[PDB]
């Protein structure tokens, strides 16, 4: 498999071990943009600019 | 001769002459770890690098 890298901004989650467990790609979809804005992988109910 | 000093977050490995001093614990002692300078107490760290 071959893929190509692009300049993007990511939100990476480091656990207590120190390993990157999860990641969010901000520009993928509006939910990911909301997550990157709020700096949390869980977004509560509401409207977010 | 133009000596360009490119510095960034990496092992420098270009460290002009300086001696080493025995490590101390549980005492506020100035530290210079491979160019990272500061003050504080040094303790054995349980985190897994
Ligand atoms: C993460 O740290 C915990 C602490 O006890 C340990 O049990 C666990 O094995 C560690 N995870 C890995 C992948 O080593």
């Amino acid at each position: 498999y071959v893929g190509y890298l692009q300049p993007r901004t990511f939100l990476l989650k480091y656990n207590e071990n120190g390993t990157i467990t999860d990641a969010v790609d901000c520009a993928l979809d509006p939910l990911s943009e909301t997550k990157c804005t709020l700096k949390s992988f869980t977004v509560e109910k509401g409207i977010y600019q | 001769v133009v000596l360009s000093f490119e510095l960034l977050h990496a092992p420098a490995t270009v460290c002009g002459p300086k001696k080493s001093t025995n490590l101390v614990k549980n005492k506020c002692v100035n530290f210079n770890f491979n160019g990272l300078t500061g003050t504080g107490v040094l303790t054995e760290s349980n985190k897994k690098f």
